[PDB]
């Protein structure tokens, strides 16, 4: 795997990838 | 933290994979 | 608004939508 | 959960603000 | 739900998402 | 107007939803 | 090109694609 | 409409443009 | 067919929609 | 990680995400 | 192909590798 | 190259398709 450049809404769709069923967690900063 | 990190740099999908449930 | 089937990553896509800063979990296991 | 009430079934946005933190 | 910032495609994603079988349209300057 | 105010700004659901039909 | 099916948020996307600065409509009710 | 020509059917780019304003 | 401004992801999605069942090369820089 | 259907669009983004700039081809004739 | 073993079937994203340059 | 020319000015569609396999 590469490195990743994710903003905004392409960061959920990489943990959506990366977690699948497990899902995941979205926390930004504020 | 990891939204902004990989946002205003990069990120690795391993350091995503720790957002998973 | 609507109410429509929303699957997979466009499901967590519109979580990010709707929730954006709040952040979000999705825990499809429940 | 959440798939089953926006996959399976419909939900509205109102809803899926039942997910945000 | 939260504001918005939202560039190119994802607007239109959002105007998806938001107004479901009404459907929308979309219409940019220029 | 909203294509312009939401990339350059921020707009909301609520300013979206003027442009269903 | 080619000839695919293109639904949802897919479809307005592919619109979005091809219109762009012309803008376009989504009318699913037709 | 448009549903039914590119979803239930398939439609090429340029009918996708008969739905550019 | 307008011109296109695509970063990242959308430039995939853009091959995705213009090359359907051939498929596509996505070949970037360095 | 995880193993999902990925289809479409959805698996080009995802070989966008593993690839990045290794790039990739995408040939469902095979 | 890719289509056969990933959206036919499932895979992982280490498989999805196997179609990187 | 096209991925570049996309993002730092901009490309159609036609120069887009020259990379369908
Ligand atoms: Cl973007
Ligand atoms: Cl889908
Ligand atoms: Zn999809
Ligand atoms: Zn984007």
């Amino acid at each position: 795997f590469v490195n990743q450049h994710l903003c905004g809404s392409h960061l959920v769709e990489a943990l959506y990838l990366v977690c699948g069923e497990r899902g995941f967690f979205y926390t930004p900063k504020t | 933290g990891i939204v902004e990190q990989c946002c205003t740099s990069i990120c690795s999908l391993y350091q995503l994979e720790n957002y998973c449930n």
